[PDB]
C-alpha cells in the first residue's frame, strides 16, 4: 500500500549552556525504528524496532557516521542562520529538517520530500519535481542560490528516488510482521451522566495501526462534527494508537446517535449504537 | 519567534482495570519551541522512573513527545501530569480520567 | 538509511 520512510532532525542551540541539542528519529510509516540523541551516552544510532537491530555492525557504523555529519552541518547552520537574521548570541534557536520518500502499492517511488525550517517557520523546501526549491524569504533565497550552484537537488533526487526507496523496501521485507500489518481498532462505547437531563456518549477506538482513522458521530444520519469532542490520535506506547469522539446527548436521545469507525484494517466501516 | 501551546492528553495504554498493571501516558503535542517539562504525578507526588519517547514534529513543525510509566491503577489513587512550557503562564496539571 | 551527503544553509 502506500508506505513511507521519513527522517526528522532537530537542532536546538543552547547558548552559554553547551553544545547544541541534536535529535534524529527515523520512521517507517507510523513506526519509529532509529534514533540519535546528542545527550544520550551511546553517541550512536540506536535501534527502536525489533526488525532493525538485526542489521550488522556496518549498518550502525554508517548510520552513526552520517548522523554525526548531520549534527555538524546543523551546528554550522545555527550560526549561519543567526547571522542571516541578525539575531543575538544569547537566544536559543531551533532548526528542523525532515526528508524522506513515499512508495505506492507497487513499492515503487511515489513522492520525495526534503523540508527545512528555522524557529518553527518554513525556511527552504524541495519542490515536488525534486529539481527546484521553494524559499520563504531572502535568506532562504540566498541558500537557494548556494544550493543551486552546488547541484544539491540532483544529489537529493538520486537519494530520494533510489537509495531511499531501496532501503524502504528492505525494511518492509525484513519487518513485515510490524510494518505490513493492519491492526483493526477495538471499538466500544461508554455512557456517562453529566446531569439528570444530559449525558455524554463517548466512542473509543483502541489498538489500531496505522494511525489513520475516522470517528464520526451522527444524529438520525446528520453529521455532528461541530458538536463532537474529537481528540488527536495518540500513541498507546506499544506501537498501536488510540482515539475517541464524544457527544453531549440529551437524556432519552441515545438511540438517535450512531458512531462510525473507518479504518484501513476494517473491511466494512463499523457502526456503533448505544441501545 | 513562533510559540505554540502544548496540547496535553493523560491516558492509559489499556482500559483501566483496578489491580492490573498498565502504562500511564502523558502525550504533549503541537508545541514550540521544544523546551518543555513534563512530570507524571501519583497523588500529587512526582513519579521517579518515567521514560519518554524521542522528539519528533508534525507538518507545522510543532513537536510531540510521549512520557510514560508503568503503574497499577486503583479505585482511590489519583494520577495526573504537570506540564510547563513558555506558552503557559502557569504550569498546567491535567488529571487522569479513566474514560478520556 | 540516511543520505550520505548533507549540504549547509
Amino acid at each position: 500500500g502506500s508506505h513511507s520512510m521519513r527522517y526528522f532532525f532537530t537542532s536546538v542551540s543552547r547558548p552559554g549552556r553547551g553544545e547544541p541539542r541534536f535529535i534524529a528519529v527515523g520512521y517507517v510509516d507510523d513506526t519509529q525504528f532509529v534514533r540519535f540523541d546528542s545527550d544520550a551516552a551511546s553517541q550512536r544510532m540506536e535501534p527502536r524496532a525489533p526488525w532493525i537491530e538485526q542489521e550488522g555492525p556496518e549498518y550502525w557504523d554508517g548510520e552513526t557516521r552520517k548522523v554525526k555529519a548531520h549534527s555538524q552541518t546543523h551546528r554550522v547552520d545555527l550560526g549561519t542562520l543567526r547571522g542571516y537574521y541578525n539575531q543575538s548570541e544569547a537566544g536559543s534557536h531551533t532548526v528542523q529538517r525532515m526528508y524522506g520518500c513515499d512508495v505506492g502499492s507497487d513499492w515503487r517511488f511515489l513522492r520525495g520530500y526534503h523540508q527545512y525550517a528555522y524557529d518553527g517557520k518554513d525556511y527552504i523546501a524541495l519542490k515536488e519535481d525534486l529539481r527546484s526549491w521553494t524559499a520563504a524569504d531572502m535568506a532562504a533565497q540566498t541558500t537557494k542560490h548556494k544550493w543551486e550552484a552546488a547541484h544539491v537537488a540532483e544529489q537529493l533526487r538520486a537519494y530520494l528516488e533510489g537509495t531511499c526507496v531501496e532501503w524502504l523496501r528492505r525494511y518492509l521485507e525484513n519487518g513485515k510482521e510490524t510494518l505490513q500489518r493492519t491492526d483493526a481498532p477495538k471499538t466500544h462505547m461508554t455512557h456517562h451522566a453529566v446531569s439528570d437531563h444530559e449525558a455524554t456518549l463517548r466512542c473509543w477506538a483502541l489498538s489500531f495501526y496505522p494511525a489513520e482513522i475516522t470517528l464520526t458521530w451522527q444524529r438520525d444520519g446528520e453529521d455532528q462534527t461541530q458538536d463532537t469532542e474529537l481528540v488527536e490520535t495518540r500513541p498507546a506506547g506499544d506501537g498501536t494508537f488510540q482515539k475517541w469522539a464524544a457527544v453531549v446527548v440529551p437524556s432519552g436521545q441515545e438511540q438517535r446517535y450512531t458512531c462510525h469507525v473507518q479504518h484501513e484494517g476494517l473491511p466494512k466501516p463499523l457502526t456503533l449504537r448505544w441501545e | 519567534m513562533i510559540q505554540r501551546t502544548p496540547k496535553i492528553q493523560v491516558y492509559s495504554r489499556h482500559p483501566a482495570e483496578n489491580g492490573k498493571s498498565n502504562f500511564l501516558n502523558c502525550y504533549v503535542s503541537g508545541f514550540h519551541p521544544s523546551d518543555i517539562e513534563v512530570d507524571l504525578l501519583k497523588n500529587g507526588e512526582r513519579i521517579e522512573k518515567v521514560e519518554h519517547s524521542d522528539l519528533s514534529f508534525s507538518k507545522d513543525w510543532s513537536f510531540y513527545l510521549l512520557y510514560y510509566t508503568e503503574f497499577t491503577p486503583t479505585e482511590k489513587d489519583e494520577y495526573a501530569c504537570r506540564v510547563n512550557h513558555v506558552t503557559l503562564s502557569q504550569p498546567k496539571i491535567v488529571k487522569w480520567d479513566r474514560d478520556m | 538509511f540516511m543520505n550520505k551527503f548533507i549540504y549547509e544553509i
